[PDB]
């Protein structure tokens, strides 16, 4: 009689995550940063303007 | 010293087999002769969550 029950089964390497270091300029694409820092400008001169 | 139910049936020759729910023992096995555990049933406890 069995002396222990179990089954087959697939075992994988667990993917350990890694963070890049431009993770949180990740959510907004290169251009974007760029257009948003020319706008915070152009709006700011425009301001004084 | 006297066996009711399906194990009953079995070793009073009433039966041939007992096919259900039936759970593989020490005392069972001694009185009759079971075949291979087709589902695993062990003792467990259940709880209002
Ligand atoms: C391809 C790659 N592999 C990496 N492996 C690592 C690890 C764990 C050690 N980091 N890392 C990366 O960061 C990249 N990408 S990168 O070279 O285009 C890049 C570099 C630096 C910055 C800034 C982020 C703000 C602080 C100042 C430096 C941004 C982007
Ligand atoms: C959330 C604001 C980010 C400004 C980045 C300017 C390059």
């Amino acid at each position: 009689k069995p002396f222990k029950y179990q089954g087959l089964t697939i075992l994988v390497k667990k993917e350990i995550p890694r963070s890049t270091l431009d993770s949180f300029m990740q959510p907004f694409q290169s251009t974007l940063w760029l257009l948003v820092g020319l706008s915070v400008h152009v709006v700011a001169v425009m301001l004084y303007l | 010293n006297v066996w009711n139910g399906m194990i009953g049936e079995v070793v009073y020759q009433r039966a041939v087999m007992a096919v259900g729910s039936l759970t593989i023992n020490e005392e069972r096995s001694e009185v009759v002769d079971f075949s291979v555990p087709f589902v695993e049933t062990g003792i467990s406890v259940m709880v209002s969550r």
